[PDB]
């Protein structure tokens, strides 16, 4: 009408971005804490028992 | 938008408590329409206002026509006894 | 304690800092600073005087062991108060321009200028009325904003607070760093007293001087119409009456009079011109009014000694913040003296009597040394050190070093 | 609405005067210059055809639910018709976020009067004198 | 002698959203938060064959502030002749007003879009509630550490013996103090407690305002009474033209001898995440 | 003064509408408690303990009662809220529920 | 909740001795005018039995 | 000490000025970053009022100052600022008067 933001929002400024991206959902993490880690030699092989 | 007289602003006015209260030490009754202007019962909102003639010092001064002994001017509510 | 304020400091209630009150001007509140500076007569002659007094009477800078600052600038050999005399070569006018600017608007604001060569020029000031400052939560000055005249427009700019510098005599409080005009917190005094030398001026015009008054026909007779006032209007005209004319009537011509009525416009002058010079903190008497019983004895000795207490005052508010806001940083950035130094400027009394000084010297001149003696009479000091620090007068150790 | 210089295309402001600008929700998506009516408390939506249903026109772009700005009573304003209008014409909703003129419509009364006259699909300048509501 | 110079104040209502959210001081009055999709499974694969692209999708969460105010205008007969400095008090008559707009518009979002609710059904509605909350924010692999409370939700919460037994709470701090008993900001492992006012949430039923989607409220079937969330995972965002944050006005009239003080601020809310958050239902 | 009140949300350009704060009063109206006694200058005398020292306490006392009967009296008929403990829960719930 | 006192002369309990030298009585009286009212009802609440 | 005060004379002025108008003058010490004396630092004494014990003695000043939309508040222990008092009831009074609001009449009269 007047000069107004909804007529002029991408012609006069932008719209701000904020800089920081919000995460999404992220799971629980514990396999490496939570039992014996075992850096194998080979892709397949056997314990023996 | 507020005017001094608009009834939601009477209580923030000076004068409204001054009239008030000078009403009360005027009157000799309840009776407003008889002791006050159609204008001060309106403007001030006498019928809010405890208006009995209880707190005029004229109702407790004496004020007798003939006085020998100076008792005229005397107050009963500042007797030993009161 | 702590190395930050705790307290705080009142200032930002969400405007520019907040509007209600004198603490936030927009550049039209620093225009009407301005339109009654340049409109003139006697209001702008009246904080014009308050200027010459506080500032007009110069200037004097001092270090505290000068003498010990000896040092080659450039093969020549200065102090640093030579160094300084130097730098600021006319600081009597800048003190008197900044002085009364900081009296008119809330600040004086200026820049720091070099030559070409990265050598200091001067501290230039800028014109207060189309700046204003932004400060922070704790009131200091973050940024200044500036807002001019070009081409019928407006050509607008802002700018950091580190190369601009400000100086403010009026304070609101001593954490106040953005200061008051005395123009804008005593603007309905000064509007009363336009308001009533224009009524005065236009009841002169009016009731000041007679005017006649012809009236015509007999009371309760026969009616006189306006053309027949016309005809009568031509005998009796002001334009072709001259000093001695005389009339011949009939007996029903009355030549009547509107007098004069008189009213004492002097007495509201008087009243005026006292509202006004005591708002402005100036005596009665630079409103070319005066008092009586007011003008002799120990209550003139009063309003005198509260005059000279004000512009002392204000000398001193202005003096601490020039030396640390100005010249501290310039002797820091271009010079090659220490910048920490104990620098002091002063500006002399308006209202010294050189006579009572004289006097003064007379009567225990044998308890001062001679450089105090050439300090208090405003004189250069002896030349040799002895001459200046001995007490008997240089004159009387001229004549014993003749006697031997 | 728009105005062409060269071959730029730019928006029409659609205030020319007056101080009578007032706020409401928008209860759909409404598009500048559209006359618009009450719908719900403080509520505006646009208005349709033949009366009973202007508070006045919508100001700048909203969407549902928005606060939108809205020009009534005494303001003037630069409006898109929907047919041939010519100054001192009265004029009223046309129901498709245009305005038409009173003599073309249904009804009796309009709420604008053209102070400026214009073609089928462009704008007038009219001021508005009137809010029409549900009367029964 | 003169009379009572004084006024008694009204009713206060309960501020928190500044401290019960994150706030944003944006510098648009319509924005965007940009949110990265969740985290995924790497997937099996044999040798020699080519891994396939599943790389991190993007979208935003709008901001889009309104402008809340409030206003006042009075005559400067009235003002001149008042028992109080009338303007100090629309002064803060307005701020208050707008704190609790910010209030209102924080709260309707906070119930409104919480993804997840523990039904108590009536039953074991004190830390058992709470603690079931925070299993709903958790069975979607989110973790809260805040959470509002309306009054009716307070009084059940105090009156668990959980709570109310030194015993049992390890402290006799909630007994002595109630609210402000610190054991209330650290429970369920939630490090803020925020409580709010019961007239804060959108009934609709004020002027300019129309309603949320939810109950407000913990004394009948169905009513919301508390939301259990994480802070960082909620936006207020604040604009305004001037500064930071709210503006006061102080208008005079050109003409007439009106004086009128006036605030605006723009606000708006928004979930990053709606699934870290969960209401608590009666 | 009145309760405090929510802002609302406005178009930009719109007019800010006016929500001024409005007042209204509590009336007080001060009764006069009276209390007195007297003592026979015989008896002031004879007394092994100042019978006018504990008439004045008596007195002070009665005042005092009074004031204290005027306070209760208006705290218990016109508080606006109220918590029904129906016979239960009567200590520290009652309490909390009154809160 | 505000307790009103008013006294028409001095600031609190009125308490007067006299004798009257008639009777040889000492009269002890003593007097307050006294209020009380809510400033706000909904800030109390009874609990009820 | 007039190193460590070298403006003592406007400190004076303006400290002096204030307990003369208002109750009490009063403000805080301040330090430099490596912990040096750098000023005595005044406070806007209408922002601030005393809290006193049952003998009158200063506890803890309670501050309030404009801010974005209003009010801003704070209480600070009476042990790290300092205040000084013209005007007194007594001197018993840590409290003391303002000579405006003692004398509030006579300037209503005049203004009228
Ligand atoms: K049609
Ligand atoms: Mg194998
Ligand atoms: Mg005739
Ligand atoms: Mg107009
Ligand atoms: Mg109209
Ligand atoms: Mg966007
Ligand atoms: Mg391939
Ligand atoms: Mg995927
Ligand atoms: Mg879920
Ligand atoms: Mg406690
Ligand atoms: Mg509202
Ligand atoms: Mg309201």
């Amino acid at each position: 009408f007047a000069a107004s933001d909804p007529e002029y929002v991408d012609t006069l400024f932008r719209e701000q971005l904020l800089e920081v991206v919000m995460e999404g959902r992220e799971l629980r993490k514990v396999a490496r804490e939570a039992s014996n880690v075992i850096n194998a030699n080979t892709r397949v092989g056997d314990v023996p028992i | 938008m507020q005017l001094r007289r608009s009834p939601g602003m009477r209580p923030m006015d000076r004068d409204w408590h001054q009239e008030r209260a000078r009403a009360r030490e005027q009157a000799y009754s309840s009776d407003l329409t008889s002791q006050f202007s159609e204008s001060e019962i309106v403007k001030y909102e006498l019928d809010t206002a405890q208006i009995d003639g209880s707190d005029n010092p004229r109702t407790y001064i004496w004020n007798r026509t003939i006085d020998l002994f100076g008792m005229n001017g005397t107050d009963v509510r500042e007797l030993r006894n009161r | 304690a702590s190395s930050t304020p705790q307290t705080n400091v009142d200032s930002m209630g969400g405007g520019h800092s907040y509007q209600f009150n004198g603490q936030d001007l927009t550049f039209e509140d620093l225009r009407d600073i301005k339109d009654v500076r340049d409109s003139g007569g006697q209001v702008a002659q009246l904080m014009d005087y308050k200027a010459l007094l506080n500032f007009g009477e110069g200037c004097e800078i001092h270090v505290e062991g000068d003498d010990e600052t000896k040092q080659l600038v450039d093969g020549e050999p200065m102090t640093l108060s030579e160094w300084l005399e130097d730098a600021f070569p006319h600081l009597d006018l800048l003190v008197l321009d900044l002085g009364g600017d900081a009296l008119w608007y809330p600040y004086a604001v200026g820049e720091i200028q070099e030559t070409i060569t990265g050598e200091f020029k001067e501290a230039l000031p800028a014109e207060p009325w189309t700046l204003m400052p932004e400060s922070d939560a704790q009131g200091k000055v973050q940024a200044w904003h500036q807002r001019t005249k070009t081409h019928g427009g407006y050509q607008t700019q802002t700018l950091p607070a580190d190369d601009l510098w400000h100086i403010v005599i009026n304070k609101a409080s001593a954490r106040d760093e953005v200061g008051i005009s005395e123009v804008l917190r005593n603007k309905d005094e000064i509007q009363a007293f336009k308001q009533n030398e224009a009524a005065i001026n236009q009841a002169i015009e009016l009731h000041g001087f007679p005017q006649r008054h012809v009236k015509v026909g007999k009371e309760d007779g026969a009616p006189v119409r306006d053309n027949d006032l016309r005809r009568v209007r031509t005998i009796f005209d002001p334009r072709t009456t001259d000093a001695n004319t005389a009339y011949f009537t009939g007996q029903d011509v009355d030549v009547e009079t509107l007098e004069a009525h008189n009213f004492d416009y002097s007495a509201i002058h008087e009243m005026d011109m006292r509202n006004l010079t005591t708002a402005l903190g100036l005596p009665l008497e630079a409103g070319n009014v005066g008092a009586d019983g007011l003008g002799s004895g120990k209550p003139a000795e009063l309003r005198f000694a509260l005059l000279k207490l004000a512009i002392k005052a204000n000398q001193r508010s202005f003096s601490v913040q020039f030396v640390e806001r100005v010249m501290r940083p310039v002797v820091r950035d271009y010079s090659p003296f220490d910048h920490e130094a104990d620098i002091r400027l002063e500006i002399n009394d308006p209202l010294e009597d050189i006579g009572e000084v004289a006097d003064l010297i007379q009567q225990v001149g044998d308890y001062m040394t001679n450089e105090q003696v050439a300090e208090k009479l405003d004189l250069p000091a002896p030349e040799d050190d002895e001459v200046a620090d001995s007490y008997r007068s240089p004159a009387d150790m001229e004549k014993d070093e003749a006697g031997v | 609405a728009t105005e062409t210089q060269g071959e730029h295309t730019f928006p029409v402001e659609v205030l020319i005067s007056g101080e009578e600008l007032r706020g409401y929700t928008a209860g759909e998506a409404l598009s500048a210059g559209e006359p618009v009516y009450l719908s719900g408390d403080y509520e505006v939506s646009a208005s349709s055809a033949d009366g009973g249903e202007f508070l006045g026109v919508n100001l700048y772009d909203v969407a549902s639910g928005e606060p939108v700005a809205l020009a009534g009573d005494d303001c003037e304003v630069r409006v898109e018709v929907s047919e041939q209008v010519t100054a001192n014409d009265e004029i009223l909703p046309d129901g498709l976020g245009t305005f038409e003129t009173v003599a073309t419509s249904a009804a009796s009364a309009g709420v604008a009067i053209v102070q400026e006259g214009a073609a089928s699909g462009e704008v007038c300048e009219a001021y508005i004198f009137a809010v029409q509501g549900t009367t029964a | 002698e003169q009379l009572l110079e004084v006024v008694m104040e009204g009713r206060e209502l309960r501020k928190v959203a500044r401290e019960a959210s994150n706030v944003i001081n944006a510098n648009t009055r319509v924005g965007d938060v940009p949110i990265a999709s969740d985290e995924e499974f790497a997937r099996p694969t044999g040798q020699g064959a080519e891994i396939r692209d599943d790389g991190e999708t993007y979208t935003t969460v709008a901001w889009n502030a309104t402008k809340l105010t409030e206003g006042s205008r009075v005559t400067d007969e009235m003002r001149d002749q008042a028992m109080v400095d009338l303007i100090e008090r629309n002064i803060q008559r307005v701020g208050a007003s707008l704190e609790n707009g910010i209030n209102r518009v924080f709260l309707t979002e906070l119930v409104d879009n919480a993804q997840n609710n523990h039904d108590t059904a009536g039953s074991n509605q004190g830390y058992q509630a709470l603690n079931s909350a925070v299993g709903e924010v958790d069975k979607d692999d989110f973790r809260p550490d805040t959470y509002v409370t309306h009054p009716d939700y307070r009084t059940q919460l105090f009156n668990d013996t959980n709570l109310a037994y030194a015993n049992r709470a390890g402290t006799n701090e909630v007994l002595r103090n109630r609210e402000d008993a610190p054991i209330v900001g650290d429970i369920a492992g939630l490090d803020m407690h925020a409580a709010m006012s019961s007239a804060t949430y959108d009934d609709g039923t004020d002027i300019g305002w129309s309603g949320g989607s939810e109950t407000w409220g913990f004394s009948s079937d169905g009513d919301k009474g508390a939301v259990v969330y994480d802070r960082d995972n909620i936006h207020t965002i604040l604009y305004a033209p001037n500064g930071q944050d709210v503006e006061i006005k102080d208008y005079e009239d050109p003409i007439r001898d009106i004086t009128g003080v006036n605030g605006r601020l723009h606000v708006d809310c928004q979930y990053s995440q709606g699934r870290s958050s969960a209401t608590v239902q009666y």
